[PDB]
Formats: C-alpha cells, structure tokens, sequence
RNA sequence: GCCGGGUGAUUAGCCAGGCUUAAAUUUAUUGUCCGGUUUAG
C-alpha cells in the first residue's frame, strides 16, 4: 500500500509486482488520459482477471469445544458429517469471522470487523486464549490472517495480525478506480435462523452494488428487499 | 562497581553523567524503511553518543553472562552456514515463529534472571543499568520501558535471556531424535522418523509458560516440510542429496550478468553488485569460481576481478 | 493580553497549586473571566464543495446581520443546515469532551461522477482568537479516506468547560435554528394534550419542536407561581420548617431503605429536589434574583411585539392554568388566535425563555451573545408588519448576530446596501 | 426458582418460626409503606402471601423437595449424556449449570438439539406439575398433544 | 501412471530447448544507517 524504487532481484510476474508497479508509474505522470491506456493498467486487469477465489486452509486453536486441528477444504465442494455435539456449527462461525474483515476493509480501510466473544473461549482451567488462522491463495498470490482474543482476567496482550488482508482489499479498490464496471467477490452465510423469514422503505430508489456488502449474514429484511429489487 | 569504571573511563563529572542518566531513555530517532514488495518498516537507533558508551557497557558483561550453544546468532565465529548443516540429512523438517519478540523484554523480568545467576550488584548500578539499556515510547510519564532492536547491546541481551528454554527444550528434543536450533526469533526441528514431529506445538507452548512468562507463539508462521517439496534453512536451499546449494535462479542471473560483462555492456554500479554477490555464493558453495574459469577462461575472470 | 495566554497561566497555576479557594482567588481566574466576560461571538465566512447540489461556494458574513436574497436552484435552505452542522459539534463537546456530533450522510455526497469526496468548513472569530473546522466525508469505496479536525473546537470547547467547573452562575453562547415547519408546531395551540429548570436542558437540541412551545407554558407556570409565592412573602420560619419537612421526607425514604425500584426513584428524585430546594435557599439567602422583574420582562417584549393586545395574565382559575389576552374589549385564549399573531407569539416566547435560561446572572438576561439562523422571515404577515420587524429584532436583541433569507421587496428596502448578498446561476 | 426457595425452606427447614418470620416481614412492609406506593402495596400483598405458608401446612409427600427431585429426574433421561443439573446463586443471581464428562457447562452453551429437549420436556411436565396438585405422581393426568 | 520439487551442461544467456534424480494431503526466500559472518581497499 506505498510506493517504492521498485527493487529488482530476479524476474517474476507475480500480481504484487504489478501493482506495485503501477504505483511507481502513478507518481510520475499526472494526466488520466495516459494513465487510462498504460500497458501497466492492462497487466494488471489482466492478472486479476483469470484469478479464481480459493481459501486454502484452516486452523483453530481452543476455540469453543474444539481444542486444536487443521483442515484443508476443497475448492469446489466439502461435507462435514457428523452427530450433536460435535462442533459442525464452530467451523462456519469461524470462517464467517475471519471472512468479515476483508468484507470491512473493501468498503473503507482501517475499518474494524467482528471480534471474539468472552463466552466463546474454552471452559478449561489451563487455557489463557483462543485463536483462528487462514490462508487465501489466489493463483500464486497467498495472504494470511489471525484473529485472537485472550481470556478475561489475564494481564498478558495478544494483538491481530492485518497486513496480508489490507494488502488485498487496497488492490479491489485501486482496479474499482479506474474500471468503469469492475466486478467484486461474492460472500455469504445462511444460519441454522433462516427458517424464520419464511413467509412471516421510503420509496427506495437508487440501486448500487454496495447495498449487499452491509452484513455477511442473510436475516431478516433481505427478503423485503428482493421483492422491491423484482 | 560498575558506576565509577564508566565514569573513569569516559571522564564524567558528577553533575554531566547525572544529567545524562535521566534523560538516556529519549535519545531516540524513529524512522521508515521501505519493505522488500509492499509496505514499510519501523526502526529507532539511538544517538552518537549513547552508542559508544553501550558498546563498552556490552564488553564488561560478556564475560559474564553464559548463553547456551544451540543459539546461532549475533555470535563470534558463528553464521548461517554453521546453522544449516545440523539440519542437512534429515528427512522432515518444521519451522515456527514467536509474536513481537524484542518488546517482551522489561527489565522486570532481565533483572530477575541477574538475581538468579548467583551474582551481586549494588542498587546504584541498578539504577544505572535500567536507564542505560532500556527505550520509553510514548510521553514521558509512560514509565513503560522496551528492549527495542537497533541498539548494539539488545541482540547479546535476548541471547541471555532464553538461556532456560534453550536448555530446556534441547534435551526434550534429544530424547526423542529430533534436533533444533534457534535464530533470532525462529526455531526449527527436524528428524527421520515419521509422525513424531506433530506433538511438539504443546510442548514449546507449556515450556514457553513454564519459563518466560509474557512470551507466546505466532500460530500464522507454522511450516511443515519433507523430502518432495522446497527445503530451506535461513536462505539457504537443501539439495535432496544432502548439500547446500543457493538456487539455479541466482546461478543462471549471476551467468547472464557475467556474459554481459564480456560483451562490455555493464554499468560500474552493477561490477560492484555482482562482485560481492560472486564472493558471496562462492563462501557458500566453495566451488563457484572454479566453474566459472572453464567456462569464461581464467584471464577475463581475473581481469573482472581486479578492475576498480 | 490575548486569553490564551491567560489560559496557559491558568493551567499551570491549577496544576501547580492545590487549594481550591486560592484558585476562586487567584488572579488569573479573575483576568479569564473579565477577558471572556466580553467577547462577541462571530462566524467569518464559510466554503462549501460539492455538498448536495452545490459544486463550490465561499461566502463571508457580517457581524450583526445579513440578507440572502436572490432565487436560485440550488435553494438557499442548503446553507443554512450546512451551518447547522458546524455548529452542532460545538455543543456536544461542551456537554462532555470527546462527544460525537452529526455526521454527514452518505447520500447528500453529490452524484456527478467527477467528485469523490464533500468536505464544510469555516472559521470562528472571538476578539483576536481564531479557530478554524473542516468537516469531510468520502464516497463508498474510495481508494483514499479523509478524517475531520476537530482540534480547534476542542480547544475552544475546553476554556467553557473548566469556566463553568471553577466559577458557578457562567453563561454559555446561544444557537437556534427556525425552520419552515414551525408554522404546524405553533399552531398546535389548539389541545395538543421539570420544577428545577436548569441550564442544559435547552442544550440538547438546535431546531425548534413543538415540545419546545409546551415547555414554555410549564415554564410560565412555575415562573407565576414562584413569584406569587415570593411576593406573598411565606414566613422565614415557614421556609426552614418546609426544610425540615425536606428533612423528615428524608427521613421517611432512609426508614424505607431501613424496611424497590420504583421506591428507589422516588427517593432519588426526592432527594434531587430537596437538593435543588437547598441551593434555591442558598442563592434567596443572597436575596436571590428578582422574579416578578423577570416574569414583567418576558410579558413585556410580547406585549411589544403585539401592540394591539393591552396586557396578558395568567389567570389560572384553579385547575391548572389558561392563558388570557385582551383583545379590545374582548378575552381571548391562545387557541382563539389568529394564524399571523401565533407565529410571533412562539418565536418571541421561544427566544426570549433561551436568554432567560441560557444567561442567569446577568442584571438585563436579554443582552446574551449568540447566533440564530432564521428561514422564510415573511410567513403570514401583511406588508404593513413586514417593514418593522426588522427593526425591533435588531432593537430587542442588539448582541445577536442574524442570518436571514428573505423573499418579498418590503424586506429588502429597508436592510442597506452592504448586508445583501445576492446569489446568481 | 420459587420450586427452589420453598424446598430450601419447607423440606429442609433452616428457617425456624417461617410463619412467624414472613408475618413480621408483612409487619415490617407495612410500617415502611406508612412511615412507589401500588408497589409498597403489592409487597404488603406478597408478604401475605408468603405469611399464609402455615395457612397451607401441608407437609405431605409431595413436598417441593419431591417435585424438585421429581422434574430434575424427568429431565435427565432425555438427556443420557449429562450428570447433574443444579441451580446456582452468585452475583444476585441465578444460572443453571450443566455437567458434561468433566466440564461445567451454561444453558446459553448447549447445541439446538439439546435446547429443543430440554425446553419441550420441561414445558409438558410444568403442566401437568401444576394442573393436577392432588395426585400423588402428577404424572398421571389426561389430555391431548399435538406435535409437528 | 499423472502432477509438483532438486539442478551440471547447453544458449548475442535472467530466454529457450536437452540429460539425471526425489516422494504420508504438508515452504509461499524475509529488515538498514545497528549486531555478528564473507570479500576487498
Ligand atoms: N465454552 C465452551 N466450553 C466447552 N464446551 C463448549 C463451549 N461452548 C460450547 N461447547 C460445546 O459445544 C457443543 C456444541 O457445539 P456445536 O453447536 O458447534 O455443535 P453441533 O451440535 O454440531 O452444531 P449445530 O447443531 O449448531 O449445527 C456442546 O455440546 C458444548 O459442550
């Protein structure tokens, strides 16, 4: 998210290149109409183009019943089975937490997201904390993020790590600059609570496509919406 | 003593050495570096005359201070190749990392390992060592005080400070086949034997309660590696077979840069570059020079060499 | 000596000494309040940048009133609430530091896709001092984020707060707002159907309401009442044996704890009043302010406003009270009034119950520093009343500085050549 | 909650003279109210209320003590998985605490499965519990249920 | 079998095309003006 000489070291063509790149050539030039047609620009919207979504990886660490475990999930579909009691519903929580920071940051940096909540760490004697990693790899692109939350009464610090995902949302909003119609990745949660908007605004007028970005959650009102967008 | 030798040494007056010890915790320049990609970085470096007087502090106390064998960094006659060659013939290999090393360090918790060691010092050079050594960020009624890095006496002092948990777990880690090293803030393991490697996690967590309190672990910079994906140690690539090597990129742009340079088509800037560079890889392998003599012809190397 | 640097002495010697009756002594308390004793309240000028439908606007503003005439698209109401804005931060970080304020909207950003951000900003002169504020907000989604400063206002906002805790009985500056919707709250009149008034009370909101009008009524009433009873003269002896009544329902509620909710806030409020009965018999023991002067003022400046009328009672007639004009040889009550005399009659008795309130003390309460902002000054009334209205508002309330947008040519003859500003497309 | 108090105090006494205690509580309410007040007189009431404890006098087998017994019992075999269920004050308050293997769980804790048991069971017996005070296992009175 | 890693050697050489070899689902080469290590003057 700065500028730099733009260092060398070998060739490459990863996306971090070309975006920083073009932030070289941005504090050069001055008039849009060059900026507009510069190859640079094309590279990126290029490489950005042919990319494709994927969380690689996860991992939780006494959190809720779960005291600690990796999964890997697959890129087009995975089941979890199981019985009651067996913490099918942590896992969805926990990637719904890490997955709002980057829906925050999208709409205005240094924006806050979602915490960990006092009741939702282990019950044993002998933790001190709880945490959640991740891993987004988007072609050769990989960004990590942690969240963590320490036990009520303790008097040692634990902070979040936000660099990896301030990185990635600052190149969405640099491609939405200059792109008339860019596109934007789609996130969404449907809850055990979806059974209650089962059939039970001041002349809305302007549609844009920021109004689905307000909450990662479908509840309540969104179907009110539907019938006025239909 | 250890007041009246500093003063001796540097000939302090009374009142000059008092003003300069409550005012030592400020003399500080922040500053940005760029990072290496995207992003920067924060240093703070203390003045001219701060760093002179710690590097003489730093030589009465290293004489004194026993830092275990099994910490490979800011050591005499120690380097990165001497790191790598523990881990050099084995199979699976597991790497971690802490969280905010260097601002853990308080002189609440450096003087309770001086009190331990069996060694006697008298309040007044306790004063003086925890206004000497130690950083306040903020305003001045912060009264919060880190080690910091940039300072020339920090890196001896880390090194003292986990000598428990480098003792610790160095003979857990025996017991067991499975070797480790430390560097800095990294540690890494390595064996033979398969699904050994994956209890250690508790392990280093219970240690790392058990004997500095404060510390704990990054669980984003965990890595397990084997015999069928990249392997390195600290910057340096480990051959399947065993040997060290520095990659075929670098072997392939240093030739290219070579190549160029028969053809005279390379600046004075890059002849430096490419020189230590050259010398560089040539301490790591031992045997880049002779390779490029049969190919480029021993008179160019040599005039490449002696040229400015 | 500028009062800046009365404040800096100031604070050192507060944090130096420790004797809170040296500090009531000190000279520099003394220097402070004498220096912001007189001090007139003035805004210098303001910009606007692509705020609803206005691309870009600096306009400067007299000192004691100014006229803007002169139709355009994008409406002259626009100004008045973008000033509404910078002054609504004023109030809250008085009230308490570190208070938010009103933000800007996402959906007043203007829509044309050339700008990015909308940003307000002005500058307060007091005497010498000058503190400037910028108020911003950027579209959804930009690659850049801009913050207000708010540096100035607080600072400005500290020298009230620290006046206020140190000397008691201080005023604090007057900002109103009237509408164009003030026409159906005044009307209410009709049906339309709090004993320790304090000073925040009417620091809570800027643009009239109808509650504001109700409160005025129970305002008058206890004001009547108060009066009455202090023209009465009740025993001296009567007044501490009423304290020791206040004693024994003190009593009584320490006998209940001594056995809740509801009981507990009975007793807290109870508790509340016999304080706020402790302190009204501390400032009587000064022999207090004078409440037949202040209830024949503000009967007065109506009566002044109205010339028809020859005088206004409250006579109550047991129940709880009804207002009585005399018209001719007729009584009226309020809800029998004309629709022209009802808007005059709120607005009057709404800006004259602010300086009451606003600024104790003070021998005349009606000579108070402050801005109000005034919309559509020409609602209901016949050109005979339009040519000297102007006259008795710059005549009533001399310290006052007045923003007005006019719309009729009766208006406009009378204000001179350098308070008009005309706006053109 | 009130199933609990009057176990405690009845079935397990620790309370001496109860009738004689809650009548000069009512004593007690009454000189406070003379010396807010729908509330001072709902008290009064209340305090009646609880002082017409020896006006009951029952003392059977079907005491608090049994019916606490009986519905905690109730709940447990839907439940195979749990130990014990107890009812704890601290903080001025009251929480329901759970044993699971060997860790104390809260009822804002458990899964939908086991919320959906808990509330059904306990909601069909406080019925029958409390529309049949004759019998000698309430358990036993006749109606109708419908579930989807 | 497939894929993904190691790299001595070739080429107006960070290309390109050849010959070997390695494996539980399991690396993504990082911070200077301080510290120690390499080289040189
Ligand atoms: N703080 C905690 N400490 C210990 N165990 C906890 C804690 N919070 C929850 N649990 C355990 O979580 C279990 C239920 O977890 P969870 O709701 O994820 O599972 P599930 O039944 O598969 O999910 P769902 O029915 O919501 O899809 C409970 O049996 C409880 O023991």
């Amino acid at each position: 998210m700065w500028s730099h000489p733009q260092f060398e070291k070998i060739n490459k063509m990863n996306l971090e290149t070309c975006y920083v790149d073009f932030l070289e050539l941005e504090s050069h030039v001055i008039n849009e109409d060059y900026l507009k047609e510069s190859v640079e620009l094309q590279k990126l919207i290029s490489t950005l183009n042919e990319s494709k979504f994927h969380l690689n990886k996860i991992g939780i660490h006494d959190f809720k019943r779960i005291r600690e475990l990796q999964i890997s999930l697959e890129d087009d579909l995975t089941v979890f089975v199981g019985d009651n009691g067996f913490g099918k519903s942590t896992i969805l929580d926990a990637i719904a937490i890490v997955l709002s920071w980057l829906r925050s940051n999208i709409e205005k940096e240094s924006k806050p997201g979602t915490y960990i909540k006092s009741h939702e760490v282990n019950n044993s004697v002998d933790v001190e904390y709880a945490s959640i990693d991740a891993n987004i790899k988007l072609k050769d692109f990989n960004t990590s993020i942690l969240i963590t939350k320490a036990k009520e009464g303790a008097y040692y610090s634990r902070n979040n790590e936000l660099l990896g995902v301030k990185k990635l949302a600052s190149i969405y909003r640099l491609v939405n600059k200059y792109v008339d119609n860019a596109s934007l990745p789609l996130m969404a949660y449907y809850s055990i609570a979806r059974s209650y908007i089962g059939g039970g605004a001041k002349t809305k007028t302007v549609w844009s496509k920021f109004d689905v970005y307000d909450e990662i959650e479908f509840d309540r009102n969104d179907f009110t919406d539907f019938f006025q967008w239909l | 003593q250890l007041t009246s030798k500093i003063i001796s040494k540097f000939n302090y007056n009374r009142l000059a050495f008092q003003l300069l010890l409550n005012e030592a915790p400020k003399k500080y320049k922040v500053y940005y570096i760029p990072k290496r990609g995207a992003g920067f970085r924060v240093i703070a470096q203390p003045t001219k005359e701060l760093k002179n007087v710690q590097r003489f502090i730093v030589s009465l106390l290293q004489p004194k201070l026993p830092v275990h064998h099994k910490a490979m960094a800011y050591e005499y006659k120690k380097s990165i190749k001497d790191n790598a060659l523990l881990h050099k013939d084995n199979n699976y290999i597991l790497k971690m990392d802490f969280q905010n090393f260097f601002n853990k360090i308080k002189p609440d918790i450096f003087f309770s390992k001086l009190e331990n060691t069996g060694l006697k010092l008298d309040s007044f050079d306790e004063n003086t060592l925890r206004n000497l050594l130690f950083w306040r960020p903020g305003k001045k009624r912060s009264t919060t005080l880190i080690l910091s890095v940039g300072a020339p006496s920090s890196p001896f002092i880390s090194n003292f400070v986990m000598y428990d948990f480098d003792k610790s777990l160095d003979d857990w880690c025996r017991n067991n086949g499975i070797t480790y090293s430390r560097y800095a803030d990294d540690i890494t393991f390595s064996t033979n034997i398969k699904d050994i490697l994956c209890r250690v996690p508790k392990v280093v967590k219970k240690m790392l309660s058990l004997h500095v309190p404060g510390l704990s672990i990054n669980e984003s910079k965990t890595i397990f590696t084997s015999m069928a994906h990249n392997r390195h140690v600290t910057g340096v690539t480990l051959t399947p077979q065993g040997n060290l090597s520095i990659g075929r990129d670098r072997k392939r742009m240093l030739f290219a840069k070579i190549h160029k340079y028969s053809l005279g088509l390379l600046s004075s800037e890059e002849i430096n570059k490419t020189k230590g560079m050259i010398a560089f890889a040539n301490y790591l392998e031992g045997d880049f020079l002779l390779r490029l003599q049969k190919k480029y012809g021993c008179e160019l190397i040599t005039k490449f060499l002696m040229e400015g | 000596m500028n009062l800046e640097t009365c404040y800096v002495d100031f604070l050192e010697l507060e944090s130096h000494v420790i004797n809170e009756d040296y500090l009531k002594e000190s000279v520099e308390l003394q220097k402070l309040i004498s220096t912001l004793n007189e001090s007139k309240f003035h805004l210098n000028k303001i910009g606007i940048h692509d705020f609803k439908r206005i691309r870009e606007l600096q306009i400067s503003l007299e000192d004691d009133l100014t006229v803007f005439v002169g139709d355009n698209g994008f409406g002259k109401s626009t100004i008045l609430d973008a000033i509404a804005i910078v002054l609504s931060w004023l109030r809250s970080n008085i009230e308490k530091e570190s208070k938010p304020g009103t933000y800007i909207k996402s959906h007043e950003v203007n829509n044309s896709v050339d700008v990015e951000y909308a940003s307000i900003d002005a500058n307060i002169k007091l005497k010498d001092f000058n503190t400037s504020i910028l108020i911003t907000k950027a579209k959804e989604g930009a690659y850049y984020s801009r913050n207000n400063e708010l540096l100035g206002v607080k600072k400005l906002a500290s020298i009230y707060r620290l006046v206020n805790k140190y000397v008691d009985n201080a005023s604090l500056p007057l900002m109103a707002y009237y509408s164009i919707a003030r026409s159906y709250i005044g009307g209410g009149v009709d049906r339309k159907r709090k004993t320790v008034w304090s000073k925040f009370d009417v620091y809570d909101e800027i643009e009239f309401d109808r509650n504001d009008f109700t409160d005025f009524f129970q305002w008058l009433v206890f004001l009547h009442n108060r009066a009455s009873q202090e023209k009465l003269s009740e025993s001296q002896t009567t007044i501490n044996a009423l304290f020791s009544d206040i004693q024994s329902l003190k009593a009584t509620l320490t006998q209940l704890s001594a056995i809740d909710s509801t009981v507990i806030k009975g007793l807290e409020l109870s508790l509340k009043e016999k304080l706020n009965y402790m302190k009204s018999l501390q400032s009587g023991e000064h022999k207090f302010n004078n409440a037949v002067s202040l209830y024949d003022s503000v009967i007065n400046t109506i009566l002044k406003f109205l010339p028809e009328f020859q005088w206004i009672k409250l006579v109550y007639g047991d129940d709880d009270y009804k207002i009585i004009l005399k018209k001719g040889e007729v009584e009226l009550d309020i809800q029998q009034l004309s629709q022209g005399e009802k808007t005059i009659f709120t607005l009057v008795g709404d800006l004259a119950r602010r300086l009451i309130l606003l600024n104790p003390n003070l021998s005349n309460p009606l000579l108070g520093y402050g801005i109000v902002l005034i919309d559509e000054i020409d609602l209901h009334l016949h050109p005979q009343w339009q040519q000297t209205i102007i006259e008795r508002l710059t005549s009533t309330f001399p310290n006052v500085q007045f923003v007005i947008t006019t719309h009729s040519p009766q208006v406009l003859s009378t204000v001179s050549s350098r308070s008009v500003r005309i706006l053109q497309e």
